[PDB]
């Protein structure tokens, strides 16, 4: 059996596209397991006490 | 205090002023330029316990509550040196569930680490004045004891 996924849906109902459909693509094109990130500090992170926003 | 002509330091009247000594009424200071500096946190009975709010002005500078006995010597301080200005410190000094924390938006910082230990000596609060560190805004809830009512 196919699950065909980036593809158009003629009565709207065809191909649906789930978050572990789109998570496993996201995967591959990066090219990550599930024991590596992809992580990026927009805004340094702020440390008070002993607490890490 | 008000401002009396003869009464009241000022070099008044017939030119180029004039001040008189005179026994009893003579001249006594009106005021101090800039009386709103003085505040008073006056502490009349012996105190067990607390629950302040403390407001912090200055981040990096130890903020808190300082304490001082009736010849102006501090016995106790509960300061606190945080990385970024706290919306508020929330301090309970209850022995059975002693809080510490600190207050940035909705999330709630334990700010007991931070704290400086050698200063807080004691929980008992004397007969004195108690000093703000570093606030700009203080509220507290004093709780004193007595053995039967």
């Amino acid at each position: 059996t196919i699950k065909n996924f980036t593809f158009f849906s003629p009565n709207s109902t065809e191909f649906p596209v789930g978050s572990n459909n789109d998570g496993k693509l996201y995967m591959m094109l990066t090219g990550m397991d599930y024991r590596t990130i992809r992580r990026k500090d927009w805004s340094s992170p702020l440390n008070t006490a002993l607490n890490v926003q | 205090g008000k401002v009396i002509a003869g009464m009241s330091k000022i070099y008044g009247g017939t030119a180029p002023g004039n001040y008189k000594y005179i026994k009893g009424t003579s001249y006594t200071y009106y005021g101090e330029s800039d009386i709103d500096r003085l505040s008073r946190w006056d502490i009349k009975e012996e105190i067990f316990s607390f629950m302040g709010i403390l407001y912090p002005k200055l981040p990096k500078t130890p903020a808190g509550v300082r304490f001082l006995d009736d010849i102006g010597n501090e016995y106790t301080a509960i300061v606190f040196k945080t990385e970024q200005v706290q919306d508020y410190i929330l301090i309970n000094t209850d022995v059975n569930d002693e809080t510490y924390q600190g207050w940035k938006g909705t999330t709630a910082l334990n700010l007991f680490p931070v704290m400086d230990f050698e200063r807080y000596r004691t929980r008992i609060i004397e007969k004195g004045q108690m000093e703000l560190i570093n606030l700009s805004k203080a509220e507290f809830k004093i709780k004193r004891k007595a053995d039967f009512v």
